[PDB]
């Protein structure tokens, strides 16, 4: 009466909630609070009446025709991130009402949360296959594709979907995700002057973001900081770094500004472009520092625990300490110390900061760095990276023994990696057994497969140093 | 699905060496130095001769080295079928095919489409551009040995109702980068729009078919020699921006794999081939790569050698998934294996002229998973299909 009559939710309510007490068997109650509670929204509830009222099995002739209860307690428990809870509930929905689009799209977000990754991708597939019309469908079987590694495919739905509502900030941000992940692959697997290109189409979308909508994320300046890097590494191309938008980019975005940290650096968006006679390089270094140190603890923002805190000075560690390697510039070495030391106390259990401690510690001292290595090495153990710099801190110090040991337990380890070949081969050509050397260095090379600068030059060197004057006839082929 | 068997053969399928090989939904036609084009039927059913279903046609005296069919649905109505042939002579050869109202037999009609003063040019490859949105219009690109790209678009119809009458339109151009001038070896054109042209001093230059605009051009090494390397083939992946090219490097073939937006080299394939009696080398194949082929996934690439070994190799892992040797006993028909030539030399392991994938459905089988196919021309006159085992 109240529901369809006189038009009293309250009073309705009360009294479909004092039914469904009693009655636990009337599908009309339950849907009502539920609906009622679905709006709200509070999940946790409406979990409650719908898992009431299909556990009680009073109305079993109801829900083989209505599906709702199943895909509430699903809902449910996707907010409460137990996704691989929810799949039991949406897989049994849709047997109902295979139709049912959004629970389609829940199973698959499920799924993508239990690494069935392709299998997302076939569910968002359907979820499209149903209402072509859906965005967010498209979004997530883009992420998934760009998972699986398709980046093509998602490209293409990502970038047709920010047109059509450009509104939007997550799908502006999977077209930035997608494109530098695009990016890092092609630049890893060798595509180098690709990537480049994907990374300046990154960086100009990223541009995009910041003056269309002004939408701040953690996540953002991480991409434009993982996209810049490669500007750094790839030198041929750096002539293609657009100043221009980044000082926009950076111009748009609003940083309180840490002084104890730019006090170190020198380095504030008026500052940095002030120096003169700076390569490009440099320039994007100085970029790659601003953009790590830009990233936000956003308003309303909720860090569980702090440990974003310590990411946060942790990539300014990292970032600082790639501009220091590169320009070989006291400042960045002070500045990634301070940095990884800020990082360490926040968290203080990741192996991963006390490895950038340790490298910016090579030259100061070395008890430290190593002090460092270890620590990681003991923080993780499947670490094949921090053995190897500690062998390289082992060459350092002119340590040869040890650090044949420690290669040789990488080989243990995992012989796979082009690097400990390499180190063994350059102990080994400082040794003088240069036969061995060159063979180790030709393996190394091999198993590189062009991924490393240093094996391909040094496989090079080794190649002439061998052949050069050995009396070798231009007719043998080898 | 990368393990391919053996379906038909037709051994002692022509009187002179088969150079090139094309195919279709229809059929598969296959050229050779008799100058005679052979159109061989696709569609075949369980234990039937291949010949029995083969309609042969001459063409020039000299023997034709170079062979492309195109086959459209071009109107809604309308079905067009077209074969394009160059000659030992240089001329440039079309002939429409269409088949017989109830006898179903091939017929062939030579269309005559080029003018007097382009008659005159000295043609070598060539290659058929579908309407796949390109532009609207079916284009041809060619060659000369001058080392120039020629690129026509073939309008089948009057004026746009529709009546059958050809024409080829030149759009133009696209001379060779290098002066002096090299011999354009072979040549290709991709789906988003993009020429490939290979000259015999390893260069190969990349340019737009639309724009007939050069857009840049890279070279092949190992430079000691310079009469060693030259380009066999050059093929664009369907699915990526990736090139594979064919070439030699004398006495081995290498194959080289360049992505096409920048146009940088990504990679070789290469197996342990025989160098210096017991050492090993890295070459694709042991003599020259004669010819290469995509599936159509694009993840799979079969390259076809003078060793008469077709290798089909993995694009994305760049390492080899498997080989194909031939045998000269490999027909079924004892009476068509061609054990030795005419000068009495052995032909247990004859080189592979040529090889193709057919796309799943052409080529119809009994009992079998619809799926892909593969044919390839072999230097003892033998043409052999197989199919790819897979599954759908």
């Amino acid at each position: 009466i109240y529901c369809h009559y006189y038009k009293d939710h309250l009073r309705a309510f009360k009294c479909y909630f004092k039914a469904f007490d009693l009655d636990a068997g009337d599908y009309t109650a339950a849907k009502y609070i539920t609906e009622t509670y679905a709006s709200k929204p509070n999940w946790q509830a409406a979990s409650s009446i719908a898992s009431r009222l299909i556990k009680g099995e009073k109305a079993k002739a109801e829900l083989r025709s209505n599906n709702w209860p199943f895909r509430v307690v699903g809902i449910a428990h996707l907010e409460k991130q137990e996704e691989s809870d929810s799949i039991e509930w949406f897989q049994s929905a849709l047997r109902v009402d295979p139709n049912d689009v959004e629970s389609w799209v829940g199973l698959g977000q499920a799924y993508h949360a239990c690494g069935r990754i392709e299998a997302s991708i076939k569910v968002f597939d359907k979820a499209i296959q149903l209402r072509p019309s859906h965005t967010f469908a498209q979004y997530f079987k883009a992420i998934s594709l760009c998972d699986v590694g398709e980046y093509l495919e998602s490209l293409d739905i990502l970038e047709k979907v920010c047109q059509e509502a450009a509104t939007e900030e997550s799908f502006q941000i999977g077209l930035v995700e997608v494109l530098m992940r695009c990016s890092l692959d092609l630049y890893s697997q060798g595509f180098l002057l690709k990537s480049v290109s994907i990374a300046k189409d990154t960086i100009e979308r990223i541009k995009i973001i910041i003056s269309e909508l002004k939408c701040e994320n953690q996540q953002v300046w991480i991409y434009l900081s993982q996209v810049l890097r490669l500007f750094i590494w790839i030198e041929s191309k750096v002539d293609t770094l657009p100043v221009e938008s980044l000082v926009s980019i950076f111009e748009n975005s609003q940083f309180s500004g840490s002084e104890e940290i730019d006090s170190v650096d020198n380095i504030k968006i008026d500052t940095l472009l002030d120096s003169t006679t700076d390569d490009n390089v440099s320039i994007a270094c100085k970029f790659l520092i601003l953009a790590s140190k830009y990233s936000v603890s956003d308003q309303k923002f909720t860090d569980i625990a702090g440990t974003v805190r310590a990411s946060y000075w942790y990539n300014i560690g990292i970032s600082e300490l790639t501009a220091f390697i590169t320009l070989k510039e006291p400042q960045y070495r002070d500045a990634a110390i301070f940095a990884f030391k800020k990082s360490i106390q926040l968290q203080s259990n990741t192996s991963e900061t006390w490895i950038g401690l340790g490298i910016a510690t090579m030259d100061i001292n070395f008890r430290v760095s190593q002090h460092c290595f270890i620590k990681a090495t003991a923080l993780e153990p499947k670490a094949t990276n921090t053995w190897f710099n500690l062998a390289m801190l082992g060459l350092k110090k002119k340590d040869t023994e040890f650090a044949q040991q420690v290669l040789n337990k990488l080989q243990s380890l995992a012989p796979q990696d082009s690097s400990p070949w390499l180190g063994m081969a350059l102990i080994l050509e400082e040794q003088g057994d240069i036969i061995g050397s060159s063979k180790l260095f030709a393996h190394s090379f091999i198993l590189s497969n062009g991924r490393s600068k240093a094996a391909q030059f040094m496989y090079a060197k080794n190649v002439l140093e061998n052949h050069i004057n050995n009396g070798d006839d231009e007719r043998d082929i080898e | 699905s990368k393990v391919f068997i053996a379906t038909a053969n037709a051994g002692k399928a022509h009187d002179a060496d088969i150079f090139s090989v094309s195919a279709c939904n229809s059929f598969t036609v296959s050229c050779s130095g008799d100058g005679y084009l052979k159109v061989w039927d696709n569609k075949l059913l369980d234990n039937e001769n291949p010949k029995d279903k083969s309609y042969s046609h001459f063409v020039h005296k000299s023997g034709l080295h170079h062979v492309d069919v195109l086959q459209a649905i071009e109107r809604d109505a309308f079905e067009l079928c077209l074969v394009a042939t160059t000659s030992f002579s240089g001329d440039l050869l079309f002939y429409r095919i269409t088949r017989e109202d109830e006898t179903k037999k091939v017929i062939f009609e030579k269309l005559d489409l080029l003018d007097s003063d382009m008659k005159k040019h000295s043609f070598w490859a060539l290659k058929w551009g579908a309407s796949n949105d390109r532009l609207l219009s079916h284009r041809l690109v060619a060659t000369d040995v001058k080392g120039t790209t020629y690129i026509w678009k073939f309008h089948p119809f009057a004026d746009e109702t529709l009546n059958w009458s050809p024409t080829l339109e030149l759009q133009g151009t696209v001379e060779s980068p290098m002066t002096p001038s090299q011999f354009a070896t072979s040549v290709d054109i991709s789906e988003r729009g993009l020429i490939a042209t290979g000259f015999n001093n390893g260069t190969v230059q990349i340019s737009e078919l639309s724009t007939l605009r050069p857009l840049y051009n890279f070279e092949s090494q190992h430079s000691m020699i310079n009469n060693s390397n030259s380009i066999r083939s050059v093929k664009f992946s369907p699915q990526g921006s990736l090139l594979a090219i064919a070439h030699d490097s004398n006495s081995f073939g290498c194959i080289t794999l360049y992505e096409t937006e920048f146009g940088e080299r990504i990679g070789s394939l290469s197996v342990p081939t025989h160098s210096s009696q017991a050492s090993l080398g890295e070459f694709a194949h042991s003599s020259w790569v004669m010819s290469l082929s995509f599936n159509d996934s694009g993840e799979t690439l079969c390259s076809a050698g003078w060793d008469g070994k077709l290798r089909f190799w993995d694009v994305k892992t760049k390492e080899r998934i498997t080989t194909l040797n031939m045998h000269c006993d490999d027909i079924e028909i004892e009476e068509d294996i061609l054990a030795v030539d005419e000068h009495g030399d052995s032909l247990a392991e004859p080189g592979v002229f040529d090889v193709k994938f057919l796309k799943k459905g052409w080529r119809s089988g009994m009992g079998a998973d619809l799926n892909e196919s593969l044919c390839c021309v072999c230097l003892d006159r033998s043409i052999r299909w197989f199919r790819e085992a897979g599954g759908k």
